[PDB]
Order: structure tokens, then C-alpha cells, then sequence
RNA sequence: AUCGAAUCGCCACCUACAAGACUGGAGCUUGCUCCCUCGAAGGCGCCAAGUAUAUUCAUGAUCACAAGACA
């Protein structure tokens, strides 16, 4: 059903609050609203309650049983290699990414400006290229549609020397 | 030491000499210039630029209308002593572009001794883009939660 | 004898000689938050009008209106006839029928980011409720 | 309509096309009454503001529940003259104009003003179709308001129930324009697929030292 | 033509749609596993038409509506 349940040794993630955007293993249900987390590799992550509306469920689950001893937790956590798997997802580069730009001084924001800049200016090149080729823009689809019924009858006789007049004229 | 004395100061520790600033009040609104010195008896700043990347001259300011960033240029081997109050004297008119050439003499030779600081700094390109950049409120910026 | 031949030569060469840009802003800098006037402190009995409170755009905290306490304010509107201004004589060019009146930020309110700002000697008209405020960023803490 | 001296100083001024900052909400699936309150705080605050789909607010309950309490309003009438009394409107965008009408002080000019600066529709107006994307009020919709299992009524059908006479225009109306954006939307996808190709493309172009600023900042 | 004014993001990539008790795709063992673009970013815009050792800025003299506005 694609949804994560929430179990024993289930990772989560916690969502407000002064442990905001860090991960813990889950060890026990205590009832309908709260459970116990823990999580030996962050210094923060004693073992506590959490309520269920403060949690999002993650894709990892560890293999452990309820009220598991701090040793056997950190035992399975090195074995599951959860926490190397969960780091290289796009949305755990996404939460470093938003610490990054909190703490950003003025002239980082400077060299992030410039980068954003460079990229958009290639992008322009690229696309103009191809679109010289294959005609997708607004005025290269009505200049393919303008050339052909344009050029038959500006080869007439009359508008040859019409022409020919006002370009020696200039 | 005392308050009588010349050397008498109580500017704030970021706003050190050859810092970057952001002018936030008069003509040049919203540019970038460095920090030279600031003027005895608890005085106004001096601020240069220089005049090459962003057009601001030697000038004073008041501490109030800057916000000193993080990002320093080392600026020992500029020697900014002829700088002093004389030279934004002027003298008074009674009864009633066009620039001295003191004050042309020493803004070249100022300029030119911060230009070569600043390419012999590392990031020097980096630093001297920095300088051309302007700063603006944006719609949806929020600069009181930012870190200068 | 028709136009039609000369403004089709000018669209040909006009729709092809032209690429991929885009507009960029290079205008004059804008170097202050915008807010709005929601009114003067009051209770049910009444209002009390030598406070205002003013509303800015981004800031929802209390602790981000404690950002802005002692910051200057402009409220600015436009008379009838031009009269005396800064610099009327030095700057003939600022002569205009603009006016501004000049407050402080005193005090945050609420827990919202709403502040409290008073203005010098006089208040601020009560036409000027629901419409633009100036809040600048000195004098700098920074 | 523009009178011809408006007409004549703006030729004479030369100047382009001016458009208002304008706010436009859709109202599909909101809540009636924190919608309203939402929208009259802003318009104190002094905001422009257009509600497209006023046909589809809804209202927790139950339809028969609703209609009655329509009917109810529907009772009070001045006996002595009744072209003086409240006046009924039966359209949702009137409705909706009420509700928040009941919200601000309409006796003061403060009040009218904000009520004036304040446009209804039923659907999305051609007028609107092309202006900018639409907003939402997160704070005031359904799926997070309402319990599901509740029952709740859509605007239209207890309108059309009361004395609303076109639902059904409104739905041709509707349907056509579906039809419309669709065929635009399934258009351009091509030129979609070329911008996004592009802006994949670009980065091996781009200096290397940028492109590890992007990853950095988590852009790339 | 009086008129001096307040307002300070723009796009021909948002400007189509629907659902929050089911959103990329499969598999049975129905909450777990596997595969993928890895499932919390509309695009630009912020001073060289683009990231490089290019280039005029003052005396408008320390704040003052922004002395400027078809991005
Ligand atoms: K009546
Ligand atoms: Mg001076
Ligand atoms: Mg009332
Ligand atoms: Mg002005």
C-alpha cells in the first residue's frame, strides 16, 4: 500500500520541536499517541516519548524486538546499515541543504547568486540551438509557418522590382 | 583612555578597518565598499570602494547607515594616514564633476594601493564581483533571520 | 499600394533576428520592508491614538518584531499645492506635492510579529489606515 | 465602461497597460465560514481579492439540515412593506458576498471600501482564465478541517434547491473550459520536455567550481 | 493640456485536472520486499548577455519620499 507502519524498529523522522528534522529507531508503543524512541549514533537521541502527530514514518525498518537493550539496538543498527542507505536519499540531501542556507553569510549568498546565474545563461545557449533545428518557441513555430505561403508570392514579378526599387532606394 | 582624548573610541567590534559594508542610507544606497578608518574624537567612518568597481568615492559615513558583513580585506599595507578631518573641511562662501586635485591625488593613490590588496588576496575575483554586486530587498526576504 | 507588403518584410526579419531573452531588473534598489497600518491600539471602550500598529510582510514572530525595535518608519502620501521640503533650495528637483510624516519602532505586540510604532511629536492620520508603510533598516545593530 | 475625457488623458499621458495587484482564490472544497473570515481579515488589511468557484464551498452537515436553515433565513420579511425588507439572494457568489459582508463594519465608508474591493464568480470568468496561478487558504480546507466520515453539503445543489436558476449553465460553462486547458496543456508539453533537457544539459557546460557551489546548496 | 503627485516582481516553463482511508512501477506474504528519475523545490530576476584579474562614476560634500522608475 506503499505507506509505512508504524512497529518496533521502525526509523522516523521528527517534525517540529527542539529535535526538529533528526532521525530515531523506535522501541516501544506505549498507546494510540505516543512511543519510545532512541537513537545511539545522534548525542541528542536518548531514549524518550515522542507523540505519533510529531512523526514522520520512514522506509527502514530494523530487526528488534520491544524494549530492546541499548546494546542489542546499536548492534542491529550497524548490521541494517540504515542509516548509510537513508543518507544518500534525495531528501535527506534535501534537510542538510536547508541547515546550509540558514547559516549562509552574505557573501555565500553572493556565490550562489553567481552559480544560479551561470547556469541560466547556458541553458538559454542550449536551448537555442536546438530550437533553430526542431522550431518549438512561440516565433520559431510562426516563422516556419510564415515562410512558405510568404515566399510564393514574393517571387512575383511585381514584387521583384518593387523590391529591387526600394532596396536602391536605401 | 579618556574620554577627552582623541583616540577615545566605542565602535563596535564589526565594523573593524577593512571590512565590507553595505551603504543602506544616502546617494549610494545598496552598494558594497570597504572600511578604511574611522575619524578621531569617536567620528564617522571612511569608506572608499573603491571608485573603480562601483563608483564610490572617498566618503564619510556614520556607522548607523552601514551593516559590517563578516568578509574582511587585509588592508595593513595601505597606509591611510593622510586621510584626516582637514581634508573634508571646507571652506565657507558668504554672501552669494569639479573635484581638487589633492583630493584627486589621494583618491588615485588610495585606490590603487587597494586594488593591488585586493588581487593579492586570495578569492580576489571573487571579492572584487562582490564589490560590483548591489543589494536589494527582494519580495518574500527576510533579513532579520539571516547571518551577515 | 498596399501595406500590407512592407509590414510583413519588417515581421519576417523581426521574428528572426530575434533569441532567447529575458527581462532583467537594473532599476534603483529598494532598501526598506513594506507594511501596512492596521490601526491604534484600542480596547472595547475605545482607541487610543497617539500608538499605531503596524503590520510587515515576513515577519509572523515575536522574536522577529524584536528585530526591528528601534528602526525608523515613513508614511508617505501627497497633498494638494507644493510647499517646503528638504533641500528645496540646494536640489530643486525634489519639489513636489510628496510629503512624508517619520516615526520609530517602539515595542513588538502580540506573539504574531505585529509592532507598535510611535511617531514624532503628532499621530499619524486615520486615513492612512490600510495603506503602505516604510520600514527602513537603520539605524544597523550590525 | 471608460469615459472618452479618461480615455482622452490617458492617450494624451501615453502610458501602457495597468493592472492592480489582484490576489485570485480558488474556493473549491474551503470551508464557508473560515474562508470568510480569512478573506475579511485580509481585506481590512487592504488587499484586492477575486473568488473563482463559489458553486463548490461546502458546509458541514447535512443537505436537508442546510436547505432549512436557508428556508429559515428565507422567513424574515418586513410584513408592513416588503420591498424595504432583507432582501434573499440565491446565487453562491452572492452567498458568499453576504457571509463575508457579515464580517466587517458595512456601516462606516472603512467598511464599504473593503466590501468594494472584493469580486465574486461562479467558475473560473474567461477575464480570469489567463491572469496568473490561483491561490488556496491551507488553514481552511476540507481534507484537513472535516473528519471524514462526517457527512457535508456542496453550496450548488442547496442554491439550485432554494432558487438558484443557473447550475446547469455553470456546468457547461465548466465543462467547456476543462476541455479547453486540457487541449492547451497536452500542447507545449514538448516545449516543457526541451526547457527541462536543456536545463539538464546545461550543467556540463557550466564551470566545474559552480556546479559544486550547486551541489552544495542542493540545487544541482 | 492643467498634472506636481501615493503604489515599487515578471514570464509565450505557474497561469490544466483530480485525491488526502493511497501519490513513481511491480510482487505476493498484505505489510513487507525489489526496481526507478529515489517520491518535502513553478522558471527567471538582484549590475560584464556571464564568472573572467574588462570598464565613466566624486563637490548631490554624514539620515531626510526614490534627485530614479516602459525589467
Ligand atoms: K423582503
Ligand atoms: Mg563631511
Ligand atoms: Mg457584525
Ligand atoms: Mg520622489
Amino acid at each position: 500500500v506503499k505507506s509505512h507502519y508504524i512497529c518496533a524498529g521502525r526509523l522516523v523522522r521528527i517534525l517540529r520541536g527542539p529535535r526538529q528534522d533528526r532521525v530515531g529507531v523506535i522501541v516501544d508503543i506505549v498507546d494510540a499517541n505516543r512511543v519510545l524512541v532512541e537513537n545511539p549514533e545522534d548525542a541528542k537521541m536518548w531514549r524518550h516519548v515522542q507523540n505519533l502527530k510529531n512523526v514522520e514514518p520512514l522506509k527502514y525498518c530494523v530487526s528488534v524486538s520491544r524494549n530492546c537493550s541499548a546494546k542489542a539496538l546499536k548492534d542491529a543498527l550497524a548490521s541494517s546499515k540504515a542509516l548509510e542507505k537513508y543518507a544518500k536519499t534525495r531528501t535527506a540531501a534535501r534537510v542538510e541543504a536547508k541547515k546550509a542556507c540558514a547559516v549562509s553569510t552574505d557573501f555565500e549568498r553572493y556565490q550562489l547568486r553567481v552559480a544560479r546565474r551561470s547556469r541560466a545563461h547556458w541553458a538559454r545557449k542550449v536551448f537555442d540551438e536546438k530550437d533553430a533545428k526542431t522550431p518549438v518557441s512561440w516565433h520559431k513555430v510562426a516563422l516556419k509557418k510564415m515562410l512558405k505561403k510568404a515566399a510564393k508570392m514574393d517571387s512575383t514579378e511585381g514584387a521583384k522590382r518593387r523590391m529591387q526599387k526600394a532596396i536602391a532606394a536605401r | 583612555v579618556s574620554r577627552k582624548s582623541p583616540e577615545y573610541t566605542t565602535l563596535r567590534k564589526s565594523c573593524a578597518p577593512g571590512a565590507i559594508a553595505i551603504i543602506l542610507a544616502g546617494r549610494f544606497r545598496g552598494r558594497r565598499a570597504v572600511i578604511l578608518k574611522q575619524l578621531p574624537h569617536n567620528g564617522p567612518l571612511v569608506v572608499s570602494g573603491p571608485m573603480k568597481y562601483n563608483g564610490v568615492p572617498i566618503r564619510r559615513i556614520d556607522s548607523r547607515y552601514v551593516i559590517a558583513t563578516s568578509t574582511t580585506v587585509d588592508i595593513s599595507s595601505v597606509d591611510t594616514a593622510p586621510i584626516t578631518a582637514e581634508v573634508f573641511q571646507r571652506p565657507k562662501a558668504e554672501k552669494p564633476t569639479l573635484v581638487s586635485d589633492a583630493r584627486a591625488q589621494l583618491q588615485k593613490k588610495i585606490d590603487a594601493a587597494l586594488i593591488a590588496a585586493i588581487k593579492k588576496d586570495a578569492q580576489g575575483k571573487e571579492k572584487a564581483g562582490y564589490l560590483r554586486s548591489v543589494f536589494t530587498v527582494k519580495p518574500g526576504d527576510a533579513p532579520h533571520r539571516w547571518n551577515w | 499600394t498596399s501595406k500590407v507588403h512592407s509590414q510583413r518584410s519588417k515581421k519576417l526579419h523581426q521574428l528572426s533576428a530575434k533569441t532567447s531573452r529575458v527581462n532583467r531588473n537594473r532599476k534603483a534598489p529598494r532598501l526598506y520592508m513594506k507594511g501596512t497600518l492596521a490601526g491604534y491600539t484600542r480596547g472595547l471602550h475605545g482607541q487610543t491614538k497617539q500608538t499605531a500598529l503596524v503590520r510587515v510582510e515576513n515577519v509572523n514572530t515575536r522574536e522577529d518584531a524584536t528585530w526591528y525595535v528601534g528602526k525608523r518608519v515613513c508614511y508617505v502620501y501627497h497633498g494638494k499645492k507644493v510647499k517646503r521640503c528638504v533641500r528645496w533650495s540646494k536640489a530643486p528637483a525634489r519639489r513636489s506635492t510628496t510629503r512624508a510624516l517619520w516615526g520609530r519602532v517602539t515595542r513588538p505586540h502580540g506573539n504574531a510579529g505585529m509592532m507598535r510604532v510611535k511617531f514624532n511629536g503628532a499621530s499619524v492620520p486615520a486615513s492612512a489606515i490600510g495603506r503602505r508603510i516604510r520600514v527602513y533598516l537603520y539605524p544597523s545593530q550590525i | 465602461f471608460p469615459s472618452r475625457k479618461d480615455a482622452f488623458r490617458a492617450q494624451r499621458k501615453g502610458a501602457k497597460k495597468h493592472r492592480p495587484e489582484i490576489i485570485v482564490i480558488d474556493l473549491k472544497d474551503h470551508v464557508l465560514g473560515r474562508a470568510a473570515a480569512v478573506v475579511a481579515k485580509q481585506l481590512l488589511l487592504g488587499k484586492k481579492i477575486t473568488v473563482v468557484r463559489c458553486e463548490q464551498l461546502n458546509i458541514a452537515g447535512t443537505e436537508i439540515r442546510n436547505k432549512i436553515k436557508y428556508l429559515q433565513y428565507l422567513r424574515k420579511r418586513k410584513l408592513t412593506n416588503p420591498t424595504k425588507g432583507p432582501f434573499h439572494h440565491r446565487a453562491p457568489s452572492d452567498v458568499f458576498v453576504r457571509t463575508v459582508r457579515s464580517m466587517l463594519p458595512r456601516y462606516t465608508k472603512r467598511g464599504m471600501k473593503a466590501l468594494n474591493s472584493l469580486v465574486a464568480y461562479e467558475g473560473i470568468p474567461p477575464n480570469v482564465v489567463r491572469t496568473g496561478g490561483r491561490v488556496v487558504i491551507p488553514r481552511a480546507q476540507r481534507h484537513v478541517c472535516y473528519r471524514s466520515e462526517r457527512p457535508y453539503t456542496v453550496l450548488g445543489n442547496m442554491c439550485k434547491h432554494v432558487g438558484w436558476k443557473y447550475s446547469d449553465v455553470v456546468a457547461n460553462l465548466e465543462k467547456a473550459r476543462v476541455e479547453k486547458a486540457s487541449r492547451h496543456h497536452e500542447k507545449q508539453a514538448k516545449l516543457r520536455d526541451a526547457w527541462k533537457s536543456a536545463r539538464k544539459e546545461a550543467l556540463a557546460k557550466m564551470p566545474k567550481h559552480n556546479v559544486e557551489v550547486l551541489k552544495k546548496f542542493g540545487y544541482a
